């Protein structure tokens, strides 16, 4: 049930970098993988308005 | 020799209308200096320059230079009852001798809507009118604009003054004078250490040869 790896903080020095909760310490661990839904706006007004759009289509993937 | 193509068109846009009429600027101007009704009401209020007020918007370019001409009406009743042909004219002095300014820097002969007025020495008389260039050029019979003449203060009100002649500024654009069928074609550029925009003032193509 426990963790696998940790990232070794980027520092001048460290000793026995193996992480204290267990697992393999690494300076370049597996990268983070970031994901989001691209916002799809609702219908904008017919006259121009400079504000950012706060009205979006409810959505998930 | 190589010379720029004489322009033979009239601009369909004025220098002060180049904006998009539907959209605001992101720039502000100073709308109000007083709350009102006197007695120590002083403030600074700012507003967005936009379609409702197009005079106060910021602009990247300004109209060309001016040297004012006296305005003369084709209707004789309107003109003053005196001899002003030489006395009231615009001139330039050289070595103690006065030359009339003719035709002068290229300027619009008259405002839009007044066709009965012409610059005293402004146009080529074979009486031509330059009104086509009123888009980028000031009117010959008008001031260039206004400038402040003082530092205002709680004691002193703001004072302006009329700019009768204006030389070149950075960011000016202008049109040269138009060429006519009967008119001149080319001129020789004088041989000098310096010149600016050598195009001749009676119209046509300036050339060092």
């Amino acid at each position: 049930q426990g963790p696998i790896w940790a990232k070794i903080p980027h520092t001048d020095g460290n000793f026995h970098p193996s992480p204290l909760m267990g697992g393999f310490g690494m300076k370049h661990p597996p990268p983070q993988i970031l994901i989001k839904n691209t916002p799809v706006p609702a219908d904008p007004p017919t006259a121009f308005n400079k504000d950012k759009l706060n009205s979006f289509i409810t959505q998930y993937s | 020799e190589n010379v720029p193509f004489h322009s033979s068109y009239a601009h369909s846009q004025s220098l002060d209308r180049l904006m998009n009429p539907l959209i605001d600027q992101y720039l502000y101007y100073l709308s109000k200096t007083i709350n009102g009704s006197g007695q120590n009401q002083q403030t600074l209020k700012f507003s967005v320059a936009g379609p409702s007020n197009m005079a106060v918007q910021g602009r990247n370019y300004i109209p060309g230079p001016s040297y004012r001409q006296q305005r003369v009406s084709t209707t004789v009743t309107q003109n003053n009852n005196s001899e002003f042909a030489w006395p009231g004219a615009s001139s330039w002095a050289l070595n103690g001798r006065n030359s009339l300014m003719n035709p002068g820097p290229a300027m619009a002969s008259h405002k839009e809507g007044e066709d009965r007025f012409f610059p005293l020495s402004g146009s080529l008389i074979f009486i031509t009118n330059e009104e086509e260039i009123k888009t980028t050029n000031p009117v010959a019979t008008e001031s260039y604009g206004q400038v402040a003449t003082n530092h205002q203060s709680a004691q002193a009100q703001a004072q302006t003054g009329w700019v009768q002649n204006q030389g070149i500024l950075p960011g000016m654009v202008w049109q040269d004078r138009d060429v006519y069928l009967q008119g001149p074609i080319w001129a020789k550029i004088p041989h000098t250490d310096g010149n600016f925009h050598p195009s001749p003032l009676m119209g046509g193509f300036g050339m060092k040869h």
